[PDB]
This record gives C-alpha cells, structure tokens and sequence, in this order.
RNA sequence: UUUUGGCAUAGUUGCA
C-alpha cells in the first residue's frame, strides 16, 4: 500500500479508508511504487 | 418521436431495414499480394480464428470435425460451438467435458474460417456489381487483407491506408450461391460496357510493356526461372 | 498481434519433412523437391549447380510466397538420369566447391597474417 | 407447351447446387458415383454434371402460370 | 531520444561516438569534418549522427519521480 | 503615417486606406483585423540598413529586437485592407533594381515569400516543385504524423498519446523550421529510400520495408493510453469503493482475471494486461454488491507504465492508469514523405532480402515508381537528391521555397564530387540472386513520417455478441466490434447480383432474426 | 551602406528570427486574452 | 459554471438556447505531435451561416495571400472553411480611436 | 507472376535525371514562352488602342479572353511537344506513359516543360484585390503572369505569385471532389429506388414488381450486356 | 558436371574489414556467401533482460531494446556454444548462454552515463566489444538502472540483433563488360574502385561469351567477430546446411 | 467574490508568466510549450478563431434571391459596449418587377 | 453455478 508523493517524493503506507495526502508536504498526488513482480523483456 | 424515429437516413426503416448491422462480418486494412491468385483474399489468422461457419457432421467429415472439436478455440484451425440435432448449444472455449463433445450425424459444428471457404469482399461506397465479389480465403500470417492487384481497380482501391470489409456465407446454398453468381473470375467482364473491368495494372502493365519489347532476349537460366511461375506450363521448353 | 514468431523461419516445427519428392507427371524424368524452412541461399544455389550439369534438360526453382517459408525446385533430366541423382550430384559438388574455398580462404588469411 | 428456354440459368444452377449440396450435407443419398468426395458442393457438381440431381424447377411465368423443368430436361451451360 | 547503438541501415555501431561527435565539434570541425575523423564513410551512417536530435539531455531536466 | 511609423500617437495596429477613387480615407483600429509586417520602401529603397542588421545580429546582449525595428520606421504593419493600396515588391533583390520598368513607384517590399505559408506547410521542403493537392495532403498528414509531442510527457497522462523512439531532425530542412520548434521537437526518420519497382509489395501506394532495419528500431514507436476511474457517493442510493472483487462478495464479474490488482483495487505499474484483465476494481454497493470495474480495450495489450492516485474536484479519490504499448513497424503500417507519398508497409524484407549498391548499402523503404508521375510530386525527388548530397557532404541541406541560389543543376554538380551519379541514380544488385538489375535505380537519403494509423487500433471482426437493446442488432461498444453495417449501397449491390439468398443471410438470419405468431383472420401480432 | 542582393539573404532571415524572438507563434492567443 | 460549460463543450451563447447556439469554437486541443498543436492553436474557422450561401467561400481568394495559409486545409466537407494563420501574420488586438 | 518476377532482372525507376531535358530543349521552350509573352502583349496593345474587334457573338473582354487563352494554350502543348520530342527511350516517365501505367503526356510537359495556366471556374485568376490579382502588380495588367500563367516546370520550380496561383487552381479539385462525393450515391440511390423491382420475367419480357411491361426484351433484342461486342457492319459504308 | 575450382585473393585485412575477391565461380554461390555474411554466421547477443529496477527517463523496453543491439565478444565461444532451444536446463546454463548484471545509482549530481562498460560478464571471453563505450543510458541523480541479462547464441535471420556485418560491399564485373546493366549515358558514371579501364573509356567492350566471375567483396563487422573468422563461420555454415539437406534428401529418397 | 475566470495558459496572469525554462522544468512544465489554451476538468481546450462580417461598414451587395436589384447592408455595432449588432438594409426594388 | 449494457448530440480524423 505504498505510494510516493509528486513533489517531495516520500513513500507513504497509506490505506484503502483514509484519504490520501503526502504525510510531510500536503501534496495531493501520489503514485504507486514499482511493482515487485517478476518482469522480463526479450531484447528484439 | 414516433413519426421521427421511422423518417431520415437513420430511422428504422431506412436505417434498420434497409441497411444494418450484420453478424459475421470482419474489417480491416488492405495490402498488395502478388502471389495471390485474383479469386485469393488474404486474411489475417485473428480474423479466421475469430470467425466462423458452421459445418454440418456427416460421415465424411466426423472425424475431422471430431479432432476440431478436440482443438477448441484456443488452437487454430478449431472450433467455437456445437450445435446438436436439439438446438441445444455447447460452447468449446469453457467445456472439457469429453461426453459434451461426442459428435453424429446431423450435428453442427460452428468450426473455425479455414482455407479455402468463399468469402463476400465489399469496398464502401459500393457503386456496382463488383464492388462486391466473391474471394477464397487464403490464411496468411499478418494484420491486413491481402489482395492480388488487378483485383483493385474494381473495387476502385490503392494501399493507400484504404479499408475492406469480409462478410462470411454461413450456410451452403449461400456459398454455392456466391460460388456460381459473384466470384470475381466470373466477374472480369462487366455488362456495364460489355468490356473488361480488370485489366493489367501499374508495375506488370509497365514491366509487361517492356518486356514485349523486340530486343529483349533471355537466356536458358532465366527462362528456366520464369517458367517456374507458369501454373499452366505444360514442361516443355520451346525452342529457342 | 499477428505477427509470426521469428524463429518460424527456418526451424522445422513437430511432424513437418525437410524436404519431400513429387514425380512430375506432365513430362517423363521430372521432379518437384518442396524444401520447408528455407530461402533463395539454397535455392539459387542448388539450381545454378543444377543447370552446371549437362544431363539436366530443366532446372529451376520457386518461392511459392515470401512470407510463406518453402522452396519448390522442377528438375528434368534425359531418361538415363534421374533427377534424384542429380540433385545429389549437385549438392555433393557444392559442398566440395565449399569445403575448397574454405581451405583456399584460410591460407589466404595465413599468407596476409604472415605477410 | 413449354415456352420458357431450355437452358439452366445461372440462378437456377446456383440454387440447384445450393439446395442439393445442402441435402446432401443432411446424409441425403447420392446419386453419382463419387470416389473420395467430402465436400458436398463438389459431389453436387458432380451430379449435375452426371445430371442426376432429382430436382424439378418451377419457374412462375408472369400470369400466374408455370412450367416444371427437370434437372434432366434443361441444357447445362 | 537518445542515440541509436546501431545504423538503421547497415548495422554499423554508431551509439559509441555521438559524445566523441559534440567533442569534435566544439573542437571546431565542419560536421563533415567530424564525421570523417569518426571513420562513418558510407552516407547512411553519416545520416544518423549528422540527423540525431538529442532528447534526453532535455528530459533529464525534469527531477525524477524516484 | 509619419506618426504611426514612430510610434507616435497612432499604434502599429490601426490601419489606414486612402480610396482616392472614392475620396475617402477609412482609419480602423478595432480587433479581429488580420495583419502582417512589410518592410518600408522610399525611392526605390529599403529603409532597412545594414546597420540594422548588424545590430539584430547582436540581438542577444544589446536589448535591441523586433520592436525597435517597428519603432524605427522600417518595417510596418500592413492589413488585407490596406494591402489594396499598396504596391508591393516580392523581393529587393531584382523587382526594384532599375532596368527596363515596370513599377517605378514601389511602397512596400516582402520580407520572405516563404511566409505565406502557415505552420504545417512550412515544413513541406520544395514545396514550390509539387502539385498543391498534394501540398494540401502534406499539411493534413503532419498533423497526424508520429513524434514526440512534448518534452515533458512522461507527466502528462493524455488519452492517447504516439511516441517515436529515434526521431530526427531532416537532413533538408527549410529555415521556417528554425522558429517552429521542428528541430528539437522533430517528426519522423530519414530513410534511405529506393525508388524501385521490386517483387511487387509496393505497387499500388504502398510500400517495402527493410525488415532488419525495423529490428535496429527503425520507425518503432511507444503508445500510451491513459483511463481514468472516480470512486463516488451518491447520497445512500449506492457507494464505490476501490477494491478488488472477491469472487464470493459480489453477484456480479465477467471471466477476466482479478488477481492482477492490488490489495487497493489498483493494478501495480509494471504488469502485462491483455485485452480484458482488469486494472482498477471497483465495487459498487447494492441495496452483498456489484463489479463496475474497468477493463482494457478488447484489442489493447500492454504494460502499466505509471499509476497516479488523487482527489478530483470534490474531494473524493481518483486514479489515472497509464498504460504502455510498444507499436513495432509491420505490413499495414502508414507511412508518408513530406509530399503527400502516402503509404501501408506491404511486406518487410530482411536485410539479405533487400537491393543493395555496390557498397552495400540496402535501402531502408523503397515506394513505387508510379506513385510520381500523376502526382508530379518532384519536390520528393530533389529532396533525395538534396539529402543525398547532404549526408556525403556532412551539412544540413536548405530546401526554402522561393530561393534561387539553389536548384537541381547545382545539386547534381555538388554530388558529381562525391564519386556518384549526378542525378542520384545507383546500380542496385539484386538481393535474391545478386545480379545487376538493369535499369540503375533513384536512391538516397528522405524523411519519412510514420502516422498513427496503425494496423492494430483498426483491425477487428465479429461472430456474434454485444447486441442491441432496441434494434436487437449488432452495435458498437466496449471496441470497433459490433457488425458493419449492410447499407443501400451493399443491398442493391446483391440484388443487382441477383443473390437473394446471400442478400436474405445478411439482412435477416444473420443480423437479427425473430419468430412472432399472427392471427389469420385479423393480421395483428397476437 | 545599404543591404547588397548577396547579403540580402541573410539579413531577412536574421529579420524573421528576430519577429519570432521577440513575438512567438501564439501573439494572437495571448494577447486578444490579455486585452 | 458559465463559462466553463461553454469551454468544456463548446456550445456559445445562453446555455438554455442552446439549441440555436454556435457549436465547435472550442475544441480538445490535438496532442499528437508539436506541429499539429501549433497548426492547432493558429485556427481558423468560417460558419457557413446566410452569408456563406450568398458567396462560396470554400475558394482560395486573392486576399487570402500572406495572412492564412494558401495551402492547409482538411479534406472531406471542410474543404476551405477551416484555414491557418501564415507565419507572420498578426490579428489585431484593438485599441479605442480617441 | 511471370512479369513481376522478371522485373526483378529487369527493374524499373524513376528519378531526377527522367525530368531533365537537353540544354537546347530548354532554351526552345524558352525561346517559345518568349514568343507567346511578346504576341500576349500585343494583344493587349492592340487593345487597349481599340484596334482589337470582337468577334460575333462575344464582347470584347471575350473576345481578348478568348485570344490569349488559345496563345497560352498552343503555347502550353507546343512547349509540351518539344519536350515529348527531347524524351529519351530509356526515360521512365516515357516508358511508364506509353504503357498506359500511370500518368499521361500532360503530366511529362508539366513536369519538364511548362505548367501552364492556371484557371478558378473556367476563366484565369480573378481580380481580387482592386484591379488587381496580387499586391505585387500594376491596376489593370491582364499579362500572362498578372492573371496566373505559371511558366516555370515543377523541376525549375515556381515563383511565389505562380505558386499562390498555382495553389488557388488546386483548391477547386479539392473542392469539386469533395461536391462529387457529396453527390455520391444520391442520384445512384434515387435511380435504383427506382428500378430495382424491374426483371427479366421467365417470358423472356422486362417487368416491374407490379408486373407492367416496361419492355418486350431486354435492351430491345433479349441480350445480356456480358457477351456482346463491338463490330463493323461492312454493307453501310460501301457504295453501290 | 561438377564443381568450379574457385580461387580467393585477400587485398586488404584490418581489425574492422576484411576485402578479398573470389575468382573461377558462378554468380549464385558467390551471392549465397554474402547472403549467409549477412543472415546466417550465429554469434552472441544479449536477449532476455530481467529489469529489477528502472528509473530512467527511458522506458524498460527502450532499455531491452538497446541492450540486445551491444555487440558482444564471441570470437571463439560461439561455435562450442549451443542454442538455448536445443540445451537440456532452465534455458539458461554455461553451455547454452552468458550472463551480463548492470546495476547503476546515480548519486552525483553530475549526469551519469550508463554505458557498455557497465556491463559486467559472468564470462570473461564475452564482453562488450568496445571495452569509446556504447552509451546505453543518461542517468539524473536519484535515478537508478538495475537490470540481469543474458546473451544467447543466434544468427541474423532471426533477429537483426545477431548480424555480424556492418555492411558487406559485393561486386562483379567493374566495367560492366557483361552489360547485366545497361546506362542511357555511361560517360556520366564514375569509375568502381575496382575497374581497370583508362579516363577515356566508359565501359568495357561488350564479351557475348563472358560469365559473372571475379566477384569483389568487401566484409566490415561490427565487432563481435573478425572479419576473418566471419567469413570462415559463412562457409562453415552453408557447408552444413547443405550436408544437412544432403542427409534429409537421402532419408526421403532411401 | 463573484465567480472565476478560466486563465489560459502562458498568459500575462497564468503563473508561467515570464518564466525562465529552469523553473518550468522544475514545475514539469515542457518549455516549448507555446500556451495559448485553457485547462478545463483537465482537458486542454483552444479557442478556434470565429471567422465573421466586419462591422459598422457599408456593403453593396446584387442579391437576385429577392425582389431586389441591389442592397446595402450595414452590420452597425456598437464600440465594447451591447454586443447585439443591428442589422440595417437600404434596398433598391428591382424594376423587373412591375 | 456462464455474463455484457447508458440513449441522443457536438467536434475531429481516414478512405473514397
Ligand atoms: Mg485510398
Ligand atoms: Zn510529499
Ligand atoms: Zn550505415
Ligand atoms: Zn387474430
Ligand atoms: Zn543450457
């Protein structure tokens, strides 16, 4: 359940309930942080 | 209202008579192929995987329908449904149930476009008779109709990002209706002005043109190249 | 989306033959050799080889379709010769003209080396 | 008192063969001697080729009347 | 974007000198110059590195998402 | 005039015309009026001198610019209206040099004919040399050409979105480019085309493509589709919820998978998704509860590139998934020179395949040769030759429109130099059997641009489906799928074949049938 | 003194680019806005 | 509200007249590459309206030279009435005549 | 098959050196635009001092309309001629002309020789401006140039006024083919709607679906449009 | 009825290209060997990337992308090494690949370049062929790239990843004495580096008996292998594809 | 307070006005970007320019969809104030009809 | 344990 803010770029754990906000700027856009799934590419 | 949803280009009896939607019908880019024959089309494997015809279990084909049967949709050539002598239907892309797919005589198995299988080929605006015409389909493993060229100046058509659209007879006397009345080889000459309407065309007519000329003079390996390409070679080599 | 693996070029899928004969029955002494997965290298080759013989009445080959992967090669020959054996001939000579230059290049490379 | 020609039209042949492929694709019997042949619109032309195919056209003239041609009795194009 | 690592043409290897290029040219080569001291003699090579528009030196501008 | 020019109490804009016919003088300065600067001429003189030019060379740190210029009475605003009476010379070079006259009296002077043209016609090299339809095509295909529309798209999350991976500046440019941002925001590849007859995949406005170029990342592009979700609350008539539906909560799912998304209803960036796997689960209540989560487009597939979660308007969470496809080049693929050249990727040769000179190199598309003569595109011809002599040369090649210093006789001079045929033709070796082809074939360097027609995002087809709720026909929804449509045209067409049954398959068995059961004596629908 | 027919080339050019410096291509936009 | 439902849609007049309201003047700006964006924010549109009726508009006119493009225009059934500003054209921005 | 696979022996081009003629083609067709634009203005010196008459049935601005368009107009095809004239055996617009393939001697004179003159609804280039075509010329100048005779080929390039002129002539293809496709289909539909219930009936007459006679045979003597053709009846002409 | 004695002269031999000319041959075998330069000599070229973590401005594939066309070192593995397909593992195992770890943080503020010398081998024979270096990627500061890959065995009809050639120049019959090519004007085309006719001649006089012969090529690599070893793979290959046909042919026909 | 006017970009009070390129790089703001449009819901919306009749100027114009030989229109607007522009003709019966 | 879906507009664009 992490995410990144958009400005200052803090990994926030944040829950499905509450509403999201960057926990040290306030910011109001946040990104999902990179999956940790196994992930290959043929290089063609 | 009532008196507005039956006037005008989109009412019901103009827009839902007349014209409409039609189940069995494919779309897509168009691309030159030389090495079709002009009763050819080719078609995307996508396309033929996603269509169908419905084939009738006799007992010649049991056993070919049987093993298509056993392919289902997710291998082509297969097959989408059963349909039994009930009407009852049996899909074959959620079914492994072996009792399910027992075939017999009188069954119909909805198998997947396969080679071969006649097709009606349209280009929108269809202006006159060969605007639409009857082609064999020809699997080939790309994204685009493919087409032989002198099948283009009918449809009035280039490669130019123009596209085409595929509608499939799902029954016999259809396709042999097709087969006997709209095939393009039945289709070269036109009553509109008693003349061909397909004739020789750009790179072949200029190539043609050149190639008739009184000086040009091949020797035995290049003849023996060109002929390969003859369908109708009888395999002898005239005299020089 | 469509678009064939690049491996289907030249790889031999389950139950499909290198190479298969048909006797041609228009014309006596003839055969048609459908080679799968391959390309104008052999084509041209084997049939330049081919019109090398002197018995070969015929020798020509095809691609039936470019994005289609087969070679369809018509040999004709006089009646004391068949084409099998030609066409044996033929590639048992260019592996000879090719094993030659082989032998040829590497001491060419040698004598540039040194020299 | 036939006064319609007696050659098959083009339709008349395309829902002939039509109509008799599809019967025989219902297990109908065959009437020609067929050797290997599975599709029934090939086995159809066969038949018509043999001109055993037991249909009876009805062409409708336009009056009200009509005039029944055997498969037979037509000249194949 | 960024460099191309091969000619689209002829395979030759081009991404290991366009950083050698900007050098020759703030060296004070023509371009023709610079294209010939980096050996690029058929013109399909030269097209690459004379066309390349370089992108990323311009998307590194923008901080990173992290 | 004298005051205008100096920017005394009339301003540039107002715009003055003496009708001495009439005996009226009509002075407008209200907006909307369409203008353009003309440069001031005296007694057959530019008022503009060389020490203007010296001084805009040093435009930088001397704070001189275009508006010192208008105050300096050299250059005026002139409107359509006042175009009327004013006489107007194409260039000081040679329309005011004195020679045998014919205009002695010369009130303006253009600055560049090369600026009648707009935006996406300035880019069109040798203009000038083609058919304006096809000047025309170009102007519409440029719009609609492959590039990288922004520096900072990797923000943006714009529905659709076309990425080139190695786009380039043209080899022959026209110095209009220079204000238009084309050379850092360039739109297409130059391609070492071949103008050649071959195995027959280009004929038709179509083209051959150099398949082991595609593999070096010829033409080969990004696409991104973004779609966008907003959990709501209606009042207590329902609730979304992002999460991921459970196969035992919820009545209501279709037979995707849902174990791509997250424990938020999200999916992760970095996940392959085909056509139907599911990326934002979304759950509405039901007065247990229902799925209304989205789906990829039927056709698509791709990777999620990015995921960005916030709040919309009203405060109530909302996400935007951006989701990646790497379009590679195939049969079907538009392409077009900067001449209206439009063209489908016929067949794609492996390099071996491919002609080639007599140093090897293989062209990378060759077009038909019948796509120029009823076009007269020969603006497409000198660029080739242009950027032929640009690439041996090692120089940026020039094809401004209306420039005399340049013409096709001293290109082919210049390319004589460099060891090729002055008119840019080559002996190409046949990739098949490696003989000489006969004729020598027109080959060199061009731009392309690749459009975003793919093949792909117009490739579909149906059996059966998604109906109607009304008609009971097929209809469009979720994708293209849904029938085409069987029109007038078609149906006449298939009468006049006399196909009834074909006809009556379409319009009836395999459109929309239905059995209803009518009384005999009366004729309604009982 | 004054601008020869060979310089003349340049020097319109250096005009235009100066116009683009100084006005962009989107005045007509931005300015009927801004009034 | 106001103004912006006449932006998001760009159906201009009274929004409950619109019925007989002037459709299309604003429009989803086209970021498919940076030429069509500038073509894009350089447009110009002519309604039909009574006036265009009286004389065809859709005709390359002699004016036309120098301020819109000669050549740009989209195919199909806006042949001429959607054109571009050229490079250095300038639209008047007004002034009072005082 | 055959031609496409020899043209891979013998292939074919086309290029800058198919457009470029001999010096001396090129001082002709100058030495004939010379010639045209002298007798142009003496035309329009003549008149202009009233000796110019009008022709029966046309005033006098048809009249002058009419001359210098027939002087521009031989003046166009003798420049195009010359040219054909200077066109080599090996020249690919040449070779891709005379077999029919694509283009046509017009297209060879407009890219070679002269362009020619540019019209906007059958007449030369109006006077939009006042008296005038462009702001670059003199009130009243009825010139070659002035009304739009683009002089200069497609390879020497046009001049900015022939450009711009050059650029109006193209709007109206433009135009006309977008009208064309506006007319597509309606009067076709309205023919159809029609027609279409009208057949040969099985008593070999052509009725409607309300069963009238519309003709007793077909096309007057009962033959299908597939399988006639033209011949030389060889008894009309002869004498007795 | 039999084979041609062919007969090779080297003219030039570099590190970069190889020019030699092959005399006594038909045209066919001749342009069968530049066929097989181009698209059947197998050499080693990264395939499957496995990113872990990418950052960069450029996208993963991008990254893929660009790394599968690093020419590798395989002068003298490639021919021991086996096809993926055909090995008996997890498709990756010493015999059958080489395994490449990039893993890149750029801290400094400066822009760090991700380059081909990054690339670090499992396999010291098989290394970037540069190791200026192939730049791979630019780097801002927090930005990392950290990605495995491997490098399988593959040849030029695949993919065109696995070309050695950087471009095989080949030629025959300079002063076109056969007239397989026929000039409307042959005074306007310059002379081949190869024609041996003086500065006032234009073609050679036409030969009615003459054959292709004297073929004249001209074989630059890229770097994975020597031009040298390129060609000697070429023929090494053809010779067993045609001893392979040669085997099927005589199992059909026994 | 009485409302809120939609800003378009890159104008004199967006705040983009009169920046360098660093700062738009660091606001994720593409430097090239001309402006020139409004940001509505997220939608990049661009005014097309409205082509219509100048106005307050007398035109003479042969109408023969009428009774009149000729016409003159003036569209009279008032200056920045009551946009509804009055429409007058002075038309001249054609003598045909009689 | 077998589903699915907003209608009507307006604009833009492709081919004929
Ligand atoms: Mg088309
Ligand atoms: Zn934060
Ligand atoms: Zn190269
Ligand atoms: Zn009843
Ligand atoms: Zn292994």
């Amino acid at each position: 359940m992490i995410y990144i803010c958009g400005e200052c770029h803090t990994e926030n754990e944040i829950k499905s309930r509450d509403p999201i906000r960057c926990r040290e700027c306030g910011y109001r856009i946040m990104y999902k942080k990179r999956t940790k799934r196994l992930v290959v590419f043929d290089a063609r | 209202s009532l008196k507005q949803r039956l006037k005008g280009k989109e009412g019901r009896v103009r827009g839902n008579l007349m014209g409409k939607r039609v189940d069995f019908s494919a779309r897509t880019v168009i691309t030159p192929d030389p090495n079709l024959s002009i009763d050819q089309v080719g078609v995307p494997r996508s396309i033929a995987a996603n269509m169908t015809f419905a084939e009738i279990v006799t007992p010649f084909n049991i056993d070919r329908l049987q093993e298509l049967v056993r392919r289902g949709n997710s291998q082509y050539p297969g097959a989408k449904y059963i349909i039994r002598d009930n009407g009852d239907r049996i899909d074959l892309r959620f079914h492994p149930k072996p009792s399910d797919l027992h075939l017999q005589t009188g069954y119909k198995v909805e198998r997947h476009m396969c080679d071969g299988d006649i097709v009606i080929f349209n280009r929108q605006p269809t202006l006159h008779k060969m605007s639409m015409m009857g082609h064999r389909v020809r699997i080939l493993p790309w994204s685009t109709f493919r087409l032989n060229l002198s099948v283009t100046t009918p449809y009035n058509a280039d490669f130019d990002g123009d596209e085409m659209n595929l509608h499939l007879p799902q029954s016999l006397e259809t396709r042999a209706e097709i087969q006997e009345l709209a095939m393009v080889p039945r289709m070269i000459v036109t009553p509109q002005s008693n003349r061909p309407v397909m004739g020789i065309v750009q790179d072949t007519l200029t190539a043609v043109r050149k190639f008739t000329k009184r000086d040009v003079f091949l020797e035995r390996g290049e003849v023996m190249n060109l002929l390969m390409f003859l369908s109708t070679w009888d395999g002898k080599v005239p005299q020089p | 989306m469509n678009a064939p693996p690049a491996f289907e070029s030249f790889l031999l899928f389950e139950g499909e033959k290198k190479i298969t004969i048909n006797k041609d029955t228009k014309v006596p002494n003839a055969c048609l050799f459908t080679i799968n997965k391959e390309d104008h290298t052999l084509g041209n080759i084997i049939k330049s080889q081919l019109l090398k013989d002197p018995q070969v009445l015929f020798a020509g080959y095809k691609v039936p379709h470019p994005l289609e992967h087969k070679i369809i090669i018509r040999v004709q020959t006089t009646p004391d010769y068949s084409p099998q054996e030609a066409f044996t001939n033929a590639i048992t000579d260019l592996i000879s003209e090719l094993s030659l230059l082989e032998e040829r290049f590497r001491v060419a490379i040698k004598d540039k080396q040194e020299g | 008192k036939r006064i319609t020609t007696p050659y098959m039209t083009k339709y008349e042949r395309a829902r002939v063969l039509g109509t008799r492929a599809l019967q025989i694709a219902m297990c109908a019997p065959v009437m020609v001697e067929l050797e290997g042949e599975t599709d029934p619109l090939l086995i159809a032309m066969k038949e018509l080729k043999a001109r055993k195919i037991p249909i009876i056209i009805r062409r409708y003239l336009p009056d009200g009347s009509y005039e029944d041609w055997g498969v037979d009795e037509l000249i194949i194009s | 974007m960024i460099i191309p690592v091969r000619c689209f043409t002829c395979g030759k290897i081009v991404g290991n000198k366009w950083e050698a290029y900007l050098g020759l040219l703030q060296a004070e080569y023509t371009e023709g110059d610079a294209l010939d001291a980096l050996g690029l003699k058929r013109y399909c090579c030269r097209r690459m590195l004379l066309a390349h528009v370089d992108l990323i030196e311009k998307l590194l501008n923008y901080a990173p998402l992290e | 005039r004298k005051l205008r020019r100096q920017m005394d109490i009339i301003v540039s804009e107002v715009s003055m015309i003496r009708d001495i016919r009439e005996r009226e003088i009509r002075i407008y300065t209200d907006a909307g009026r369409i203008c353009r600067p003309l440069l001031i001429v005296e007694k057959q003189k530019l008022l503009l001198k060389k020490r203007h030019i010296d001084q805009l060379k040093e435009r930088e740190y001397n704070n001189y610019s275009w508006q010192d210029l208008v105050a300096s009475g050299v250059v005026e605003y002139i409107d359509t209206l006042e175009e009327e009476t004013v006489m107007l010379a194409m260039t000081p070079d040679d329309l005011q040099e004195k020679e045998v006259a014919y205009c002695s009296t010369y009130t303006h002077c253009e600055i560049h004919p090369s600026m009648i043209l707009g935006v996406c016609a300035s880019i069109i090299p040798f203009p000038d040399h083609n058919q304006s339809p096809r000047n025309t095509y170009q102007s519409a295909m440029g719009k609609q050409a492959m590039g990288v529309y922004i520096t900072n798209f990797h923000v943006r999350m714009d529905t659709l979105a076309h990425v080139l991976y190695y786009p380039q500046k043209p080899l022959v440019t026209t110095r209009s480019m220079e204000y238009l941002r084309f050379r850092e925001l360039p739109a297409g590849i130059n391609s070492i085309v071949a103008i050649a007859s071959y195995t027959g995949y280009n004929q038709e406005d179509s083209v051959i493509m150099n398949r082991s170029a595609v593999d070096r990342g010829f033409f080969r592009s990004v696409f991104y589709r973004s779609y966008k979700e907003q959990e709501s609350k209606k009042g207590f008539d329902q609730e979304e919820v992002f999460e991921k539906p459970t196969r035992e909560t919820c009545q209501g799912m279709r037979h995707a998978i849902y174990d791509k998304l997250d424990d938020d209803g999200l999916i992760a960036p970095g996940v392959r998704v085909s056509g139907d796997d599911v990326i934002i689960g979304k759950t509405v209540t039901l007065p247990t509860k229902r799925d209304c989560s989205t789906f990829l487009r039927t056709s698509e597939t791709g990777i999620v590139d990015q995921v960005m979660v916030t709040l919309n308007q009203e405060g109530y969470k909302f996400c935007k998934i951006r989701v990646r496809s790497v379009r590679i080049p195939q049969i079907g693929d538009k392409f077009a020179s900067r001449h209206g050249q439009k063209g489908t990727c016929g067949i794609q040769y492996r390099q071996e395949d491919m002609p080639f000179t007599c140093e090897g190199i293989t062209p990378d598309i060759i077009i038909n040769p019948h796509a120029i003569p009823s076009r007269m595109t020969i603006g497409h011809l000198i660029e080739c030759l242009q950027g032929k002599v640009s690439a041996n040369k090692g120089e940026i090649g020039d094809a401004t429109p209306f420039n005399d210093a340049v013409n096709v006789q001293k290109i082919s001079n210049l390319l004589s130099d460099y060891g090729y045929h002055l008119r840019g033709n080559e002996v190409l070796y046949n990739g098949f059997t490696g003989r000489k082809i006969t004729s020598q074939i027109f080959i060199g360097p061009t731009y392309y641009q690749r459009l975003k027609h793919m093949v792909d995002d117009k490739i579909h087809s149906r059996a059966r489906g998604p109906i109607q709720i009304l008609n009971r026909q097929p209809m469009e929804g979720r994708s293209r799928d849904g029938g085409l449509r069987f029109g007038e045209m078609e149906r006449d067409c298939q009468i006049a074949h006399g196909a009834a049954q074909f006809l009556r398959e379409r319009l009836f068995e395999a459109s929309d049938p239905y059995q209803v059961h009518v009384c005999n004596l009366c004729g309604i629908m009982a | 003194d004054e601008i020869t027919p060979d310089l003349w080339q340049e020097a319109c050019w250096i005009v235009i680019s100066s116009y683009f410096d100084e006005k962009g291509l989107v005045r007509q936009q931005l300015d009927s806005f801004d009034e | 509200d106001g103004l912006k439902y006449s932006l998001a849609t760009g159906n201009w007049g009274d929004q409950k007249k619109a019925h007989q309201a002037r459709a299309g003047v604003s429009q989803v700006l086209n970021r498919l590459t940076f030429a069509s964006t500038l073509s894009h924010l350089r447009r110009l549109n002519s309604p039909i309206g009574r006036d265009g009726k009286l004389a065809k508009p859709r005709q390359l006119h002699n004016t036309l030279w120098g301020m819109v493009c000669p050549a740009e225009t989209p195919e199909g059934h806006a042949v001429g009435l959607v054109k571009n500003l050229a490079l250095m054209a300038y639209i008047s921005v007004g002034s009072q005549p005082s | 098959t055959v031609i496409n696979n020899w043209l891979l022996i013998e292939g074919h081009t086309i290029g800058i050196g198919d457009s470029i003629a001999d010096s001396k083609t090129y001082q002709d067709i100058q030495n004939t635009i010379k010639k045209a634009k002298q007798d142009v203005i003496e035309v329009i010196e003549k008149a202009h001092n009233n000796e110019l008459e009008p022709t029966p049935g046309n005033t006098l601005r048809q009249t002058f309309e009419n001359q210098v368009n027939r002087i521009l107009n031989d003046a166009r095809d003798k420049t195009g001629s010359s040219a054909q004239k200077s066109l080599s055996e090996y020249n690919n617009f040449k070779s891709m002309v005379v077999s029919g393939a694509k283009g046509s001697k017009i297209n060879i004179s407009q890219v070679i020789a002269v362009v020619g003159q540019q019209n906007v609804e059958g007449k030369r280039i109006p006077f939009g401006f006042k008296h005038r075509t462009l702001p670059h010329f003199i009130k009243d100048d009825y010139g070659p140039e002035s009304r739009g005779f683009v002089e200069n080929s497609y390879l020497a390039g046009l001049t900015p006024t022939e450009f711009f002129f050059h650029a109006m002539g193209g709007r109206e293809g433009l135009i006309d083919t977008a009208v064309k496709t506006a007319e597509t289909g309606y009067i076709q539909r309205r023919l159809i709607k029609s027609m279409e219930s009208v057949m040969v009936k099985y008593d070999a007459t052509v009725r409607n679906s309300i069963n009238q006679v519309v003709q007793l045979r077909y096309g007057e003597d009962g033959l299908a449009g597939e399988s006639v053709e033209f011949q030389n009846l060889a008894t009309l002409k002869p004498s007795n | 009825p039999y084979a041609n004695q062919p007969t090779v002269r080297i003219t030039e031999l570099t590190d970069e290209n190889v020019k030699f000319i092959i005399e006594n041959t038909d045209l066919a075998v001749a342009n069968s060997i530049r066929r097989v330069f181009i698209a059947e000599v197998p050499i080693i070229a990264i395939d499957w990337v496995q990113i872990d973590a990418n950052s960069s401005v450029l996208h993963d594939e991008f990254i893929a992308h660009r790394l599968g066309l690093i020419p590798l070192t395989s002068d003298d593995i490639v021919d021991k090494l086996q096809y993926s397909r055909d090995c008996t593992c997890e498709e990756f195992c010493p015999e059958c690949s080489v395994e490449f770890t990039l893993d890149v943080r750029c801290n400094e503020d400066q822009t760090r370049h991700v380059t081909s010398r990054d690339l670090i081998s499992n396999s010291p024979r098989v290394i970037p062929v540069t190791s200026d270096d192939i730049l791979i990627v630019k780097l801002r500061k927090g930005q990392e790239l950290r990605l495995r890959a491997y490098a399988k065995k593959g040849f030029g009809k695949e993919h065109a990843k696995w070309n050695p050639t950087a471009g095989v120049a080949f030629e025959y019959d300079p002063d076109n004495a056969l007239r397989h090519t026929v000039y409307p004007k042959p005074e306007e085309w310059p002379k081949s580096e190869y024609s041996e006719l003086d500065e006032d001649e234009s073609q050679a006089p036409y030969d009615p008996n003459g054959k292709p012969e004297r073929f004249y090529y001209n074989v630059e690599s890229c770097g994975s292998l020597r031009p040298e070893t390129i060609v000697l793979s070429a023929l090494s290959g053809l010779k067993k594809k045609l001893s392979d046909l040669q085997t099927q042919l005589s199992h059909e026909i026994q | 307070f009485i409302g809120k006017i939609p800003i378009m970009l890159r104008s004199t009070y967006c705040l983009l006005n009169g920046l360098t390129d660093r700062d738009l790089c660091e606001l994720n703001e593409c430097p090239l970007d001309p402006g020139g449009y409004f940001i509505i819901n997220g939608s990049e919306k661009v005014l097309i320019a409205q082509e219509k009749m100048a106005t307050n100027t007398v035109y003479v114009f042969a109408k023969k969809d009428s009774k009149y030989a000729y016409t003159g229109e003036c569209r009279s607007c008032l200056e920045n104030s009551s946009r509804p522009t009055s429409t007058i003709w002075v038309s001249m019966l054609a003598r045909g009809g009689q």
